[PDB]
């Protein structure tokens, strides 16, 4: 089976914080 | 230019001075994001409100996926820019990014109990609205592990409790899939959570525990709440072959010392053939110190040691091979 998401892959929110 | 990177370090960094320079010498990104955003990004909400007052930048600026400053600031959880962007601002609390994401999924998104508290309760938040892939604020709290954001949200909106994201998941179903035992054990306990209630593809929320490695919730689950580790997904597949098909030795250990079965799935596989046909050498020999059937053939008349052999994996075949030619 595949691990469920509740997003897709865009980087916009979590690339917010300095944790890129 | 120039211009937009000072502009975008100075509103993050606080920087007022520079902030007044720039816009004094008449020169006020790739996401299509503005000032306003790198402010509220990480909460000056000085620098933010020279921004949109003194300045007139307009607030209600869309990046690229729609993320207005409000949205912005409710990720990065910086409460005061987000009521002075409400408030004042002239932004407005239903407002969806291009995801259907608002500012209230963000706040529960990345675990803001402040931010999604004051949305709730002087706000006007909607808790009951999905994103375009089904989810509400509850489904990002339960998958955060953020029990206090979680609380409030079964309080305004209970309903929810036993919603399902488009594709089946429940907050339960979340909340064990990332390891959040305490979520896990509020969801049951206190809010009478379904355990059973299955995402799309069969698998129950003890399943998704097996299959990250989440040994502490799969046995508080196992133990406290009624579900049982003969649980089967769409195919027949156990907690066990999802443990050992990933490779989680602690799951697939506890699983088999408290008295689970080794048991072929629909299609005639036990968790060794998951393990040998995914290369979990160790899993395998775990399996075949527990007595698994070495020699137990799927449908298509494979035993562990052939997957194993067709998907590469040489020591798990080496293995098998050998230890069945022990007996």
């Amino acid at each position: 089976g595949q691990i469920k998401v509740l997003d897709g892959e865009d980087q916009y929110y979590k690339c917010l914080s300095p944790g890129a | 230019s120039m211009a937009l990177e000072q502009a975008l370090q100075a509103a993050r960094r606080g920087d007022l001075d520079v902030l007044r320079s720039l816009h004094a010498a008449g020169l006020l990104d790739s996401l299509d994001a503005l000032p306003v955003h790198h402010a509220a990004r990480s909460g000056k909400l000085h620098c933010l409100r020279y921004l949109v007052e003194e300045v007139a930048l307009p607030a209600v600026s869309r990046a690229r996926n729609g993320a207005t400053p409000a949205h912005d600031a409710a990720a990065t959880g910086y409460l005061s820019c987000l009521q002075w962007l409400l408030t004042q601002g002239g932004c407005r609390v239903q407002e969806k990014d291009n995801s259907g994401a608002t500012v209230l999924h963000l706040a529960a998104r990345f675990g803001h109990p402040d931010v999604v508290k004051w949305l709730l309760y002087q706000g006007g938040a909607n808790s009951a609205i999905t994103t375009d892939t089904g989810a509400l604020p509850i489904h990002y709290a339960a998958a955060k592990g953020d029990l206090p954001s979680l609380k409030l949200l079964v309080g305004h909106y209970p309903e929810g409790v036993n919603a399902q994201t488009n594709n089946g998941a429940t907050p339960l179903y979340l909340a064990c899939q990332e390891g959040h035992l305490e979520v896990t054990k509020y969801l049951v306990q206190e809010c009478s959570a379904d355990p059973h209630l299955r995402a799309q593809d069969g698998m129950t929320p003890l399943h998704a525990a097996a299959q990250m490695g989440h040994n502490p919730v799969l046995v508080w689950l196992v133990s406290f709440a009624d579900v049982s580790f003969s649980e089967q997904d769409h195919d027949g597949a156990t907690a066990m072959h999802f443990a050992a098909s990933r490779g989680h030795t602690k799951v697939l250990s506890w699983l088999l010392l408290h008295g689970a079965e080794i048991s072929q799935d629909l299609w005639g596989g036990t968790p060794l053939h998951d393990a040998a046909e995914n290369g979990e050498l160790e899993c395998c020999q775990i399996l075949a110190v527990n007595g698994a059937g070495l020699d137990v053939r799927d449908h298509d008349g494979y035993t562990a040691a052939d997957l194993a052999e067709f998907n590469g994996h040489t020591h798990c075949s080496r293995y098998l091979r050998t230890v069945q030619t022990l007996s």
